RNA sequence: GGAUGUGUCGUCGCAUAGACAGCCAGGAGGUUGGCUUAGAAGCAGCCACCCUUCAAAGAGUGCGUAAUAGCUCACUGGUC
């Protein structure tokens, strides 16, 4: 997991959701897997 | 040594024998001779010889193996054809040189087996693209 | 565009998407206030080399051109403007933007041709018909070729106000 | 970046921009949008970051010099007169002011080579393009 | 500049036949 | 600084003569483009990005290898 302030896409997988008032980044790849929190 | 088949392609020179970075594990780890390719191939290199003509294979196991030659590096005899033997860093700002139609007539009637395009002109204009390029100039054309 | 009012006080408006401006000759220097949008839309075509139609409230087509507009800072936003209504034989001069066209022997070459000069003052143009642009050639351009205003072709009478000599545009080298 | 010669020291205040244009020298250009002071040291960061996503041209435009020195704490104290005519030098940028503007390069090639540049200033900047035509 | 079976115009590569 | 969190105004846009997202199927030949390298073949980096066929398929998205290869894209048709 990336816990990042500036979670932005990586490639054309990076699915940017709105979990439990968070956002996150479920990518098919997943070294790209973000979330601020 | 097994049953194992199926196919690789490659680019070997003419008239020139393979001792290992061309070949020897290339495909040779596949159950396939190559001292029975420094001869078979390497034969027919020589009505073209002076080249890398590409070359497919095709396996099928144990020590057997195929191949087809195709059409040499016409990049070669250009040069030969004004004087330079390697290629231009800039090929639109610095360009090798410039040439006649009319060699462009056999280079479709070599390349021809390859060449699907339409009729005539069609491969016409595809050299030219190539040509174009590369680093030279198309002779003649249009009205004049 | 059909601007209406035209008081001093543009309250009814500043709010309202609404630009304010004036235009004028000599003769009548009548007071005004357009849309905001519809100039908005409007002027970029046109530009300064561009008349259009003024019925202002009542009815009364009038003809001008787009002097001086003034935008907001910190928004790119405009908020005034300046109409100087066409004459019929002479409007003024006028300002033209330098245009390139078919690829230059100087881009592909090494490098690339820049444009010294944007827009274009020149000497009367002739109400009526008034260049709203005005392509030039680049191509011949090669390592270092500047091109001035006594070069480019001219749009049958019109002439020159701009200095001949100057530098219009010019092939830019590389780094 | 720095000045050639002067007198050498200075004061602060401000309002809004008052000589920063919009198009000219370019195609498309950067505009402040706060009231700061520009290190000649976050100029440099800039210019140099434009550079990298160009490889020629050069169709950069810094139309922002700093014609403004700065001072400091020589280290604590206080008894003793003002100080440091050398802390670094300043160029006071205010809302709408253009200090970039490449030219030559594509719309994107344009919309980085700012976004990155704006990444490095202590303010908030827009890219801006045309219609920009008060006197010429 | 070297390995076993590996590269395509020095020399190694690898290894059978 | 970041994000298909909602409310409201503006811009392109692209479109039943049947798009978008979903789906089955395709995908070009030149060419491992020329250039460069111990080699790099749409994909480390200069130059360009033309030709042929077609309903089509761009010297080219990214992943991938020592390059190959393999895997999809942009372009095309039917099903709604």
């Amino acid at each position: 997991m990336k816990v990042r302030s500036s979670v932005k896409k990586m490639c054309d997988n990076c699915k940017v959701v709105r979990r439990h008032g968070r956002v996150l980044v479920i990518c098919s790849n997943v070294k790209h897997k973000q979330r601020q929190g | 040594m097994k049953k194992v088949a199926g196919i690789v392609k490659l680019q070997l020179p003419a008239g020139k024998a393979t001792p290992a970075p061309p070949v020897g594990p290339a495909l040779g780890q596949y159950g396939a001779n190559i001292m029975e390719f420094t001869k078979a191939f390497n034969a027919q290199t020589a009505d073209k010889g002076d080249a890398i003509i590409p070359v497919e294979i095709t396996i099928y196991a144990d020590r057997s193996f195929t191949f087809i030659t195709k059409t040499p590096p016409m990049s070669y005899l250009i040069r030969k054809a004004a004087g330079i033997g390697k290629g231009s860093s800039t090929p639109n700002k610095a360009k090798v040189g410039k040439l006649n139609w009319d060699q462009v007539l056999e280079i479709a009637k070599t390349k021809m087996p390859d060449l699907n395009a339409g009729s005539v002109e069609a491969a016409a204009n595809t050299v030219a693209g190539t040509a174009r390029s590369m680093g030279v100039t198309v002779e003649g054309g249009p009205n004049a | 565009m059909e601007l209406t009012a035209k008081p001093r006080t543009p309250k009814q408006k500043l709010d309202e998407s609404m630009i304010a401006a004036v235009a004028y000759n000599k003769e009548n220097n009548v007071s005004f206030a357009l849309d905001r949008k519809a100039f908005d839309r409007a002027f970029r075509q046109q530009s300064t080399t561009g008349l259009f139609d003024i019925t202002v409230e009542g009815g009364e087509t009038f003809p001008a051109l787009v002097k001086a507009v003034q935008m907001d800072k910190r928004k790119r936003a405009p908020i005034h403007v300046d109409f100087y209504m066409v004459t019929y034989g002479e409007p003024v001069e006028v300002s033209v933007p330098v245009h390139t066209t078919g690829r230059s022997q100087g881009e592909v070459q090494g490098g690339l041709v820049d444009i010294v000069v944007h827009n274009l003052q020149i000497v009367a143009p002739g109400p009526r018909r008034i260049p709203q642009e005005l392509v030039v050639d680049v191509t011949k351009m090669n390592i270092g070729d500047h091109i001035t205003a006594g070069d480019i072709k001219l749009p049958e009478g019109c002439t020159l106000a701009a200095d001949p000599e100057l530098t219009v545009v010019s092939v830019l080298p590389p780094r | 970046k720095r000045t050639k010669f002067r007198k050498q020291f200075r004061g602060r205040m401000t309002g809004d921009a008052k000589g920063g244009d919009y198009v000219a020298f370019g195609d498309y250009g950067l505009i402040a949008m706060e009231p700061a002071w520009i290190k000649s040291n976050q100029i440099e960061a800039c210019r140099i970051v434009m550079s990298r996503h160009f490889r020629r041209g050069g169709k950069i435009y810094i139309r922002i010099f700093p014609d403004k020195p700065v001072t400091k704490k020589p280290a604590e104290t206080r008894m003793g007169k003002g100080k440091g005519a050398v802390e670094y030098w300043v160029s006071v940028v205010k809302p709408g002011r253009v200090m970039f503007e490449v030219a030559g390069v594509t719309e994107e090639q344009a919309k980085e080579a700012f976004r990155l540049a704006g990444h490095k200033l202590p303010i908030q900047t827009k890219m801006v393009k045309r219609e920009v035509y008060d006197e010429a | 500049i070297a390995s076993a079976s590996c590269t395509t115009x020095i020399c190694t590569c690898s290894c059978s036949s």
